[PDB]
């Protein structure tokens, strides 16, 4: 019960939320970069456009 | 129906592009009648017309 040690490390652990996402392909077909719609009014904006 | 207008998408953007290049046109239009001079010139105090 006493006799041990833990060693350094860590984790994590956030809560998903159903949300409007946009994302971007790049050519060899792999995700570069995404937007969170409805985060702040220029992620909005991106969203929108 | 949010989730099932977001796979239409491309129409209600046209739609919005539309009416935005409308508005602006409004825009313009009052200013290429009303805006053709910049010096905003002021009636003397003596009507001695
Ligand atoms: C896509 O794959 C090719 C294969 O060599 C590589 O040269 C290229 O750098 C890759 N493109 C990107 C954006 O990673």
């Amino acid at each position: 019960s006493s006799g041990w040690t833990a060693g350094a490390a860590a984790y994590y652990v956030g809560y998903l939320q159903p949300r409007t996402f946009l994302l971007k392909y790049n050519e060899n077909g792999t995700i570069t970069d995404a937007v969170d719609c409805a985060l702040d009014p220029l992620s909005e904006t991106k969203c929108t456009l | 129906c949010s989730n099932l207008l977001l796979q239409y998408g491309s129409f209600c953007t046209q739609l919005n592009r539309a009416l935005t290049g409308i508005a602006v046109e409004q825009d313009k239009n009052t200013q290429e009648v009303f805006a053709q001079v910049k010096q905003i010139y002021k009636t003397p105090p003596i009507k001695d017309f």
